[PDB]
C-alpha cells in the first residue's frame, strides 16, 4: 500500500486551516476605558476562536 | 514550552534528513512526515497558547480598573 494521497489531503486541510487561524492571529473617561475593555474582550474572543481553530487542526492531524 | 524538554527535541529535529528519506523508509504509512506535522503543531499551539494567557491577564486587568474607576465614582 502507498500512503500517497491522505498525506495530501491532509496537507490542504492543515494548511487551509493554519491560513485561517493566521488571519485571526492579528465620567467621560469612564465611559471611554469601557470602550477600552470592550476592545480588549474582543480581541480576547477573537484570538481564544484562533487558538481554538489551531486545536482542533492538531487533533485532525493527531487523528 | 519548557526549553530544558524542547532544546532536546529541536536537536533531535533539525538532524532530519530531507523529506524524500522520510518518504522512501515506510512507504505504507509515512509515519515520520506525520510526527514532524505534530511537533510543529504542539509548538505553534503552543505559542498561540501563551498569547492568549498574556492578552487575557490584560483583559482581567482591564475589567479589574474599570471597575476600580466605577467604585471610585
Amino acid at each position: 500500500t502507498s500512503a500517497a494521497e491522505a498525506v495530501e489531503e491532509l496537507k490542504a486541510k492543515v494548511a487551509e486551516l493554519r491560513e485561517q487561524a493566521a488571519a485571526e492571529a492579528a465620567q467621560a473617561a469612564i465611559e471611554k476605558l469601557t470602550a477600552a475593555a470592550e476592545a480588549a474582550t474582543e480581541a480576547d474572543a477573537r484570538a481564544q476562536a484562533a487558538v481554538a481553530l489551531e486545536k482542533q487542526a492538531l487533533d485532525e492531524v493527531v487523528a | 514550552r519548557d526549553m530544558a524538554v524542547w532544546g532536546r527535541v529541536r536537536s533531535c529535529y533539525k538532524a532530519a534528513p530531507a523529506a524524500k528519506k522520510l518518504d522512501a523508509e515506510m512507504p505504507n504509512t509515512l509515519f515520520g512526515s506525520v510526527a514532524l506535522m505534530y511537533i510543529k503543531q504542539v509548538r505553534r499551539v503552543a505559542r498561540k497558547a501563551v498569547l492568549q494567557r498574556e492578552l487575557a491577564a490584560k483583559l482581567a486587568k482591564a475589567q479589574q480598573d474599570l471597575a476600580d474607576k466605577q467604585a471610585a465614582l
